[PDB]
RNA sequence: ACUUCUCCUGCACCUUAUGAGAAACCAAAGUCUUUGGGUUCUGGGGGGAGUAUGGUCGCAAGGCUGAAACUUAAAGGAAUU
RNA sequence: AAUUCUAGCAUCCUUCUGGACUUUUACUUUGAGAAAAUUAGAGUGUUUCAAGCAGGCUUGUCGCCUUGAAUACUCAGCAUGGAAUAAUAAGA
């Protein structure tokens, strides 16, 4: 399970064989763990989410990044984004036992660490709003340099929808003038 | 207003905001503590490793290769100092200034900045008392402060 | 050297205020100064602001309106009792009309009209009006 | 072990027997401790091992020396408000209390809690129920810690 | 009337290092080639200690106040 | 070395304030009845008096601490004629 | 629908059938217990009033109002709900 999973699971034995396959022999080194089906409003397509293992996520896979995300899009349609499972750890966190709760586990650095994976260009600058009707409004420049595909003005929209889907946030983003 | 003069200077290393830099640099986080423990072996403290880092080789700073700090990475080798480099100098200048006045007396203008020196000293003593940077019950004495510091 | 944060701030906003600025900016920045400035910004005393991330305190820059007379701090953080709140702003305050005690309490930090139906007191922590 | 002029021995083993010893349970929510009742100690005022009960207060506080027999002494600190000014005021009382053999190595400026007993001497009316380490730098009586 | 929000950058570039809206700093990194060796060195804009060859030390350049000076014809590129 | 321009750090200076002050004047004496950033020391009409006595430091000269009885309706500040 | 309080679901303990764990207090909230007189104060024409704790209805008689004399107030100490603030602890 589940049915999503699978799809996505389907197309990762595809990229192995694909005539010589570029990072075909890399991705064995790569595993799956869960998606989750988030859409854009007014989205063109459903932008899948995949979740990935730390340890895998760390000198495993996140060498290229770039070229496998671009693979899946034209495969599957869609969009794509692709992050780490970090575990977090609740307030109570001293119950069950456990002392220093290291701040990498707590809840601001694990939604600091979406966003430096999402975006997957890198920030410039990052600033948050608050506004009359109190809803706060973060925003997150990208750098203006290496705008590159003209997927990411397409896929500009699409992080407003992810971030709001994992943290209930609203995100926008943008290129500074 | 630093502490005991009266300047007021701003000057100081401001660092950039992008972490883990740099886009251009390469080599490794393991290679990089191979170097950190080649000239702590060379006999050489924490401020001047990164001073010889980032002038003649490549890192802008290890923090922002590596995970660690700099002191971080000695003390998990155990090529680390008896007492910090902070306190070293001190200690040091207050050693260097007993010599010169014991030699000349009337030096009133010495004799001032000696008290500024070894009363630095006994208040950030305590301070790393406090933190177990220090042995317990670990004294300044002017008797035997100049074998302590070589 | 620089004890209190938020009373500060309040000195920066108030001068820049009266002198008549369109917009200010603020710093060292606090966790405690936007819960401040949103039950502000709640009553209409200033607009928007922003509150940059630079890898630091940070900074916090306000759009504000020609409409705050005065806010200023209370240290030291007294305690006050329901009862004595109502002492505090008769002292305090301008008049009964208008004017808001801001007070840190156990179920977040309000003004004072908050704190009277909620019923519960706290530690006083400034005003404006 | 026989130090002392007398034979000390410990009331509530009988001459039947002499291998066995005595612990009470002293209650209130305290454990106890292990050496008390490992140990060969006699202690005729240890709430464990002897006649004392404990019995309507406990005190927390820091100890500021251990130099007398069987006993320390115990700094509490406290804030003291003056409603004139509307502001606190930082007092102390010495506490003079026993404590039993039992706890090995109590240092200087360790927590310990204490309860009320009947008086044992004229200065100390509370007896030791548990100790805790904790290193304090510089001198102890400095140390305000409000508990 | 003013704009603390969105700065110029003209305006920004003369001020100090720190009193800028986001702080960051004015030195950066030099490719240096020196004339002999066909090597290049990673060298600090200012640096403090006289930074010598990957081999046969001849010398890249020696330091001062700022920046240092880099001795006679030898090229460098920022990074 | 000099010219032009920016940055901090110094001693200041000029101009001006719907900022302050009793006024003289003041980028601090501003942000204080719209009264609370942190903290040390000092003062309570004018004399008697920095005297007496006691203490303590000093080789001395004197220093630091420091009263009372009685006395008096004004002393004192800044500007105006 | 505003204003309170509260359960869930975004990966949220359990040993049991209310208490044990969540570093520790201060702080605040509600609650206990704390003599009356005095003080504020409910009721009541001591002729008014200071006061006082009495009275008021009614040819009915085991008189009635299953008569009133309320209530508040009284740092430290004991107990408790709680997300901020501030100390304090630490650093399987």
């Amino acid at each position: 399970p589940t049915e999503i999973e699978n799809e996505v699971a389907k197309c990762l034995f595809d990229i192995e064989t694909s005539s010589q396959s570029d990072l075909k022999g890399d991705v064995r080194h790569l595993v799956i763990s869960s998606v989750k089906e988030v859409e854009v409003p007014q989205g063109r397509k459903k932008a899948f989410v995949v979740f990935v293992p730390h340890a895998v996520y760390q000198k495993t896979v996140k060498k290229i990044q770039g070229r496998l995300v671009q693979e899946l899009e034209k495969k599957l349609k869609k969009h794509v984004v692709l992050v780490a499972q970090r575990t977090m750890l609740p307030l109570d966190f001293k119950r069950k036992g456990l002392k220093v709760r290291p701040r990498s586990r707590t809840l601001t650095a694990v939604q600091d660490g979406m966003l430096e994976d999402i975006v997957s260009t890198e920030i410039v600058g990052k600033r948050m709003r608050v506004r009359v009707d109190n809803t706060k409004m973060l925003k997150v420049f990208l750098d203006p340099r290496d705008k590159q595909k003209d997927n990411i003005e397409d896929k500009l929209e699409t992080f407003a929808a992810v971030y709001k889907k994992l943290t209930n946030k609203d995100a926008v983003f943008s290129f500074p003038q | 207003g630093r502490m005991y003069g009266p300047g007021k200077g701003m000057s100081a290393s401001a660092l950039p905001w992008r972490r883990k830099p740099p886009t251009w640099l390469k080599i490794k986080p393991s290679d990089v503590e191979e170097h950190i423990a080649k000239l702590a072996k060379k006999g050489q403290t924490p401020s001047q490793i990164g001073v010889t880092l980032r002038d003649s080789f490549g890192v802008p700073q290890v923090k922002s290769v590596t995970g660690n700090k700099i002191l971080r990475i000695l003390k998990l080798q155990g090529l680390a100092p008896e007492l910090p480099e902070d306190l070293y100098y001190l200690i040091k200048k207050a050693v260097s200034v007993r010599k010169h006045l014991e030699r000349n007396r009337k030096d009133k203008d010495a004799k001032f900045r000696l008290i500024l020196v070894e009363s630095r000293i006994h208040r950030l003593a305590r301070y790393y008392k406090r933190t177990k940077q220090l042995p317990a019950t670990w004294k300044y004495q002017s008797a035997t402060a100049s074998a302590l510091v070589a | 050297v620089r004890m209190n944060v938020l009373a500060d701030c309040l000195k920066t906003l108030v001068n820049a205020e009266k002198r008549g600025r369109r917009q200010v900016l603020i710093r060292p920045s606090s966790k405690v100064i936007i819960k401040f400035l949103q039950c502000m910004q709640r009553r209409g005393y200033i607009g928007d602001f922003e509150i940059v991330d630079d890898h630091r305190a940070g900074k916090i820059v306000i759009e504000l309106l020609g409409r705050i007379n005065k806010c200023g701090v209370i240290s030291p953080r007294f305690d006050i009792q329901v009862d004595k709140i109502e002492q505090f702003c008769s002292n305090l305050l301008p008049s009964r009309q208008f004017g808001h005690l801001v007070l840190t309490t156990a179920y977040g930090i309000m003004d004072h009209e908050e704190a009277r139906r909620k019923h519960t007191g706290g530690k006083i922590l400034g005003y404006f009006f | 072990v026989q130090t002392e002029r007398a034979f000390q021995k410990q009331d509530g083993v009988s001459s039947l027997g002499r291998t066995q010893r005595y612990w009470k349970d002293v209650g209130l929510g305290f454990q106890t401790p292990r050496l008390a009742k490992e140990s060969k100690y006699v202690d005729k005022k240890c709430p464990f091992t002897g006649n004392v009960s404990i019995r309507g207060r406990v005190i927390k506080g820091m100890v500021i020396s251990t130099k007398m027999k069987r006993a320390v002494v115990i700094r509490r600190n406290y804030l003291h408000f003056v409603p004139k000014y509307s502001r606190f005021e930082k007092r102390h009382k010495n506490v003079t209390c026993h404590l039993s053999p039992c706890f090995e190595q109590v240092k200087e400026g360790d927590i310990v809690t204490a309860g009320q007993c009947r008086p044992l001497s004229k200065t100390i009316r509370f007896n030791v129920l548990k100790v805790e380490k904790n290193q304090v730098f510089g001198n102890v009586r400095k140390q305000f810690r409000l508990f | 009337e003013i704009d603390l929000l969105h700065p110029d950058p003209k305006v920004e570039a003369s001020k100090h290092k720190l009193k800028r809206l986001i702080p960051n700093p004015n030195s950066f990194f030099m490719d240096v080639k020196c004339p002999g060796c066909l090597q290049i060195t990673t060298v600090f804009s200012h640096a403090q200690t006289v930074v010598l060859c990957g081999s046969c030390n001849i010398m890249l350049c020696q330091p001062t106040g700022g920046k240092c000076k880099l001795t006679e014809g030898c090229s460098f590129r920022k990074k």
